Order: structure tokens, then sequence, then C-alpha cells
């Protein structure tokens, strides 16, 4: 998961 | 500029994010956002004029933000879907299994349903936890905007998720979609900040  | 939930804004004419929900303290005008989206005291413009700054955020550990407005903004109780809105009418929190959308200047208005609560998203920058999770599609720059039922009541605000190599989750099926938004409450709660609706 990456911010967005 | 005329407030709206979902529309893009620059932070410090660099990054671009979304926002999230037209809100007050007091007298104060303001929007939610990510927190991920700007430093305290960080410019933020909507079609290239200074509307207002960063007043306060969290991130990483939760990710939230307000940004105080200039008392010339318009502040709208809507969400952008295309050329059409969706009005705030509240905050009532959805369960698990409840259809919600999500507006962004980056994918648009795109709907599913909530998953998942209380999720921890390990970003590079530390984690960040109790996330809610749904499988609308979502893409870089949708960061801070709304996430909202149809009938008006706001979830929270966009935080993050698994994005691919083409900058969003939208080309793999919503069975693999994780796609996580921070609870508007505690944010609401945590700044003395009041919804607008109508």
């Amino acid at each position: 998961a990456a911010p967005a | 500029a005329n407030i709206v939930g979902g529309i893009e804004y620059s932070i410090n004419n660099a990054s671009l994010c979304s926002v999230g929900f037209s809100v007050t303290r007091g007298a104060t005008k303001g929007f939610v956002t990510a927190g991920h989206c700007g430093t305290v005291n960080a410019t933020a413009r909507i079609g290239g004029a200074v509307v207002g700054t960063f007043a306060a955020r969290v991130f990483p550990g939760n990710d939230r933000a307000w940004v105080s407005l200039t008392s010339a903004q318009t502040l709208l109780p809507r969400v952008a879907n295309g050329s059409s809105f969706v009005t705030v009418r509240g905050s009532t929190e959805a369960a698990v299994g409840a259809a919600v959308c999500r507006s962004g200047r980056t994918t648009g208005y795109q709907c599913g349903t909530i998953t998942a609560k209380n999720v921890t998203a390990n970003y590079a920058e530390g984690a960040v936890r109790g996330l809610t999770q749904g499988n609308a599609c979502m893409g870089r720059g949708d960061s801070g905007g709304s996430w909202i039922t149809s009938a008006g009541q706001a979830q929270g605000v966009m935080s993050g998720g698994n994005v691919q190599s083409n900058g969003n989750n939208c080309g793999i099926p919503a069975s693999q979609r994780s796609s996580l938004f921070e609870r508007l409450q505690p944010i609401l709660s945590q700044y003395g900040l009041s919804l607008v609706t109508g």
C-alpha cells in the first residue's frame, strides 16, 4: 500500500 | 473558489490532492483532507489561487488534516460526481457491507463496498492504523478525497491503497482492491470541526  | 468534495488542490505548488469535506471551526472556514498531503503551514491553491494553509495534520499513525481557508472561499455541502453533485447530509458511519463511493481528481467518482475496518497500512513513512477498507478503485492524486454513501453520509477521506504500475487499482478486479480511508468522526472531534450539510 502507498498513500495516494 | 467554491469548495466541493473531490476537487483538486495543490500544496506548495508541487503535490496534488483532493478536497475531502467543507467544515467550519467557529467563524473559520476549512476543508478536511489527508495528513500526508501537506505539513502544517503548507499553502493550498485551487486553480492557481491561494485558498488557505494547512492548520494541523497527523501522519503517519493516523492520516488526517484540515486546511483553514480565507473568508473569500465558498463552502458547499457537496461532493463532485462528474458534472453532478452528492449532497452532504451528516456523518453516520456505515457498517461493513455497505455500498460507498469516493470522489477525487484522478479517478473521478467511484463506488464499491466497505470490506473491513481497523486496517493497518504499512506506508514507507510508518504504519497508519484504524483505516476502513473499501473496494471502490482510486489512483495517485485521489488522496484526501471524499468517501460518502449515496444517501449523503460522509464516511472519511482517502488515504492510500494498492496502486498498480498504471497509478491506480482500477484495472484489477474489485475483489483484489484495498482502498483505505481515514474515518471522518475522529477528525471532526480531534479538531472541533462541524461538517457543512445541506
